[PDB]
């Protein structure tokens, strides 16, 4: 140990990342005719806990019918999950909902189902995320969005009312215009801009108000007389090749997991 | 300095699917080995998986008269279902595994006198025979019987079915549904015999078990 | 002169989500467009990347006693085997304790693979007693009470010598079904016979009562870990498994 | 062609399963061409490029996913309001359109079962289990029934993937349905 | 200078069955978007395609 | 984390080093987190170590955001005894930095 | 047979004016599509393209008075480390005097680097006196005032004699943080722990009183310019920084 | 014959000037391994004897 301190017995990892595929194949029998030596061990050791386990005589599994390994988070995640989802009432108005980890803000004011769980089986995160959001109801409406880095100016969250931002300053931050009659969905790529190293969303309090949010987004209507449908939006998250996860928690116990409820 | 034997506390042993864990073990005792009969008490292939299972057994039998029309059903056998049954040996496997994948060989005899005419079509059909047109029942598995011609007929086949195996104990749906029916009314001149009996012999092949289990429904 | 002409096919500024292809998105909000590299900086090199990472990690599924009352073939508990099993539970906090394993497979329709069971012994040097875990291949809804300890004999199964420097007994459930997958019918309503969520149930019986003194306790418990190796899932959902109140 | 339905009111939800069942006929169940097809072989497997038209309406905001067998699903052939979380019914793979910006949809439904393959011809039990591929389940939103009538028609197209084993006798002509309509 | 023009031709959004060149999904369902191998498994090698 | 259970003793701890805060983790996964388990008839102690985790590039001390790491020590198999044996048994923590980096001299303590 | 058929993919018509590659036309007016050469014809030569330019140029940011009624270990002027600090400023014309480091790091959420401190007095060859200079690590709130001279010798600092053949002392402060990069909070209404824009404070203490005859100034006034090297900066923004009233 | 891993009895641990005597060990669990900032958070020499 180069810190200094010594030992007689060793030091082995412990629970190793990425362990074994995540899809049945080849990487005979996977043990038998022989002796189970892994059907007994003393778990409170971390070596000997590494013993790989085998009870009795089993045979090969075989090749997977299916191409890609589910298991992959990458692939997995890469299926864009459901965030969020609100609906204006009057028109020149805007929407501003924070991207929070945090395991604390209950939905709708927070991260829900899917989400909310994957983002709690690791201490931090950091990297791009492809933001696709759909619209639904109304027409001709002409709309626009901006990413908000953590730690700036931005309109108060999770409330719907009139902008109380510079056009300049909105634009500024990069944004994005459209209109819902030529289109309803709109996928953009957030970036990896924060003063922290990484974002995470089980802390405590303090930290879980400014270490565990990645960015915010911003949705601003226009010209949508209210004798008009109804005007909602849906928000889904998909994580990028760009995205990186370090250190594995234990889950979210099930009592926690939350989702916002509708159809 | 010399080291003085003393026990190996810990080992593990077992045999088959039946795994021991012991902490203050000892050392296994054995004597003499295993001998070969120089004079054998007994000349037929010592029991085997094949020997019990992948051998034939007598399912179902019964009759074939002049009095059934055309079509007629003379039998409807859920072949599987029929072995596993304590009358026949294979069961001894079947009733201490809970799944298995196989393949079938089906063999069909009667015994008409050459002065009765018509046949009979033999067909192996997978679950059921839904709608499936009884005029095409030659294009599964089959075997045709005509008086004039043969008295016997074969067919073999492999696992065919949506499930992996069967569940003995409790299964989904019949693998096979062996259908028998009269493919040409069975005519005869004024005194001979008006029927003619019928047997099926059915047997499992490349019988592959798995998971022994005490259930037995 | 200009001529580059394209049909515009179905599914016109149609959405998909449900794999990356079509998910990702067709711009970006960073400047130039830029990227980034990784940084192990403050995450010390422990990088995830596949849910293996969390299967293959024994998490505590269950907890049961094994008292000096109990006699000699007497069943002592019992587990279906799949992934998705768990009972552990804290009052307040208020919360239903799911295992890693669950925890991942829950985000399935389908999974097949070595269920792995730990069985870890918490006596003292002065008892004595052996288990015999045991493994009845079929469904998670088969009648097995009707089984004496004799009969499970028939079933794969394993015995433990309690007293010992070793304290850890590991169960290798072999993958044994009709079906290449099991299925996470812990969604649905009701039970359909056929679509089941397990392979089988798993049963501890008491093999030799537990003996000892006067001056220690008069039971053993015992830890029950689950996790799983040549796992394989997909087909993903969303569900957050409850408890399986045995 | 596969199925055609029609939502009535706002906010609803049509679910259909993919059945070779013999047994079930249409409208609730395989019709046509396609019932004749899955009725010539004993068993079924791999993926199924489904294609759906929107007949009617316009500026509805629709969505739809496949649902495999043996998991939660809002009850088959029938038109009711969800029972199903929004994140649930996303989670399995879903897509969002719009009648005003397409009228069509083509995506690909995977070979995503338990089972090795499905069946067709079966009997009751297994019936119910392994005669499914999937489900479908489409849902509407903003359809102020003030606007004309919204139509769904759904059709299905092997794909290459696809595998077919065993033959088995057609199904007699009085067994071969189909939903007569224009 | 992003320049990349297109003329949208005749047949806007139009469906044809007919074949499969145009019946054929253009997006899909499936995780990944993966395939799928054979497999004969319970299907005893008698494969069918004619 | 060493104790000194009497082999009279029985059942165990569990001791896992959490990043930030246990939030509401399943309590039966600590084991997930770098962890040592204790058995009274098995071992009496445990040592775990563990890299710098943080959102930050470092802990501020005289005024920090939230705790790097938070070590919890819970039942994982309840204590019993047989009557007459000492109910209980104390137990201990012992810790240190590796790898320690220091930056920014400063003439504050609080 | 013509047969190019496209899917028409999400976000359709959409616009994007956050980086060049959506921001750049698709069209142009100019005839023949034509582009143009370089000239610097009227320009000197002097061709611009990195906002560094302005960055690394010392300007001037605040002015301070070093009066001999100054004592020892009194504390003279106090300011915070970061790029946007600035307090010159003229009546009339009225205006609010940036400095060139500040008016670019105001366009931007983050930045992270070296800052450049310069210090120049305007004494007199018959005045004598020192100065020390002392970065005390932190944000850019921290009650600083209770801090012996002596005290603040433990934080990095540096010592300057103002009578002599040179004027200007160079105070290069070491990126010192918690983070990878500081924010723009300059922004927002109010402030929270953590979002901090500085890496701490900087004091200037009177090390020597000032000594002198009578016929010469009672003080001696020092300029403070700002810039910066290794500066990093990035995430644009629209912002004017007001006035750091001190 | 196989021989099975029991667990190591004794043992002795430490750092710099402390050491520890342990009867019922076991061996060190650790996670991951040290991580040079590819992008360093402070450039000033990282405290020592000198620096304080
Ligand atoms: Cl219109
Ligand atoms: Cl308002
Ligand atoms: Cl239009
Ligand atoms: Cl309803």
């Amino acid at each position: 140990d180069d810190s200094g301190g010594f030992s007689t017995t060793v030091s082995t990892e412990q629970n190793v990342p990425d362990p074994q595929v995540g899809i049945t194949t080849m990487r005979m029998d996977v043990s038998g005719v022989q002796a189970p030596v892994g059907a007994i061990t003393t778990i409170e050791d971390p070596v000997l806990a590494k013993k790989v386990p085998e009870t009795f005589p089993e045979l090969k599994p075989g090749e997977s019918r299916h191409t890609s390994d589910h298991m992959s988070i990458y692939k997995f995640m890469g299926r864009s999950h459901f965030l969020c989802t609100f609906t204006f009432n009057s028109n020149n108005k805007e929407y501003t909902f924070p991207i929070t980890l945090s395991s604390t803000s209950n939905p709708p004011h927070g991260l829900p189902s899917t989400l909310r769980w994957f983002f709690n089986l690791f201490q931090l995160y950091r990297g791009p995320l492809d933001l696709t959001i759909i619209i639904t109801g109304a027409t001709d409406v002409d709309g626009m969005a901006w990413f908000t880095p953590v730690g700036l100016a931005v309109d108060t969250p999770w409330v719907e009312k009139e902008s109380a931002l510079q056009i300049d300053y909105k634009t500024a931050l990069g944004a994005v215009r459209f209109n819902t009659r030529r289109t309803g969905n709109i996928q953009i790529r957030l970036p990896w801009y924060s003063y922290l190293y990484a974002v995470s969303g089980a802390l405590d309090g303090l930290g879980d108000k400014t270490d565990s949010t990645f960015g915010l987004v911003s949705i601003q209507i226009a010209n949508y007389n209210h004798s008009d449908e109804y005007l909602s939006f849906s928000c889904y998250l998909s994580v990028t090749e760009q995205s990186e996860f370090y250190f594995p928690r234990a889950p979210l116990n099930s009592n926690a997991m939350l989702s916002t409820e509708s159809m | 300095e010399q080291m003085i034997q003393s026990v190996d506390r810990t080992a593990v042993t077992g045999a088959s699917y039946f795994t021991s864990v012991d902490q203050s073990s000892v050392h296994t005792a054995e004597v003499g080995s295993h001998q070969i009969e120089p004079l054998k008490t007994s000349v037929d292939k010592p029991g085997s998986k094949k020997t019990q299972g992948e051998k034939f057994f007598l399912i179902h039998s019964a009759r074939w008269l002049t009095t059934h029309a055309l079509f007629h059903e003379v039998a409807k056998l859920d072949v599987v279902k029929l072995l596993y049954n304590e009358q026949f040996a294979v069961q001894g496997l079947l009733r201490y595994h809970t799944y298995a994948r196989f393949g079938i060989e089906i063999q069909v005899q009667i015994n008409p006198t050459p002065f009765q005419q018509g046949g009979l079509i033999c067909a192996m059909v997978p679950g059921d025979q839904s709608y499936g047109s009884i005029a095409s029942l030659t294009v599964y598995p089959h075997g045709l019987l005509n008086c004039n011609i043969n008295n016997v007929v074969r067919i073999k086949v492999p696992f065919i079915y949506t499930r992996g195996a069967y569940h003995f104990k409790d299964p989904q749906y019949p693998v096979w549904e062996l259908t028998i029916r009269v493919w040409s009314e069975l005519n005869i001149g004024t005194g001979t015999s008006a029927y003619t009996s019928l047997n099926v012999l059915a047997r499992f092949t490349d019988l592959e078990l798995h998971g022994l289990t005490p259930l037995s429904t | 002169m200009m001529r580059n002409e394209t049909r515009v096919s179905t599914t016109e500024n149609v959405v998909n989500l449900s794999n990356y292809e079509d998910a990702r998105a067709k711009m970006s909000f960073a400047l130039d467009q830029e990227d980034w590299k990784s940084d192990p900086s403050q995450g010390g090199g422990i990088k995830i990347t596949h849910f293996t990472t969390w299967t293959s990690i024994p998490t505590l599924a269950a907890q049961f006693p094994f008292n000096a009352s109990d006699s000699v073939g007497q069943q002592i508990k019992v587990i279906p085997v799949d992934p998705y099993f768990f009972q552990m539970t804290n009052t307040n906090p208020d919360q239903k304790c799911i295992t890693a394993l669950a925890s991942i497979c829950q985000m399935f329709c389908f999974w097949r693979g070595d269920l792995v069971f730990d069985f870890q012994v918490f006596p003292t040097k002065y008892h004595s007693g052996r288990l015999l875990f045991c493994f009845v291949p079929g469904n998670e809804l088969i009648d097995v009470t009707g089984i004496t300890l004799k009969q499970a004999t028939t079933a794969p199964c394993a015995v433990m010598d309690i007293a010992g420097v070793q304290s850890t007994l590991r169960f290798r459930v072999p993958w044994i079904s009709d079906t290449p997958y099991r299925v996470n019918r812990y969604t649905k309503e009701a039970h359909q016979k056929g679509e089941y969520t397990a392979i089988g149930k798993l049963i501890v019986y008491c093999y030799n009562r537990l003996t000892s003194p006067s001056n220690v306790a008069h039971h053993v418990r015992v830890n029950v870990y689950l996790s799983a190796i040549n796992l394989e899932c997909f087909a993903p959902l969303y569900h957050a498994m409850d408890v399986t109140t045995q």
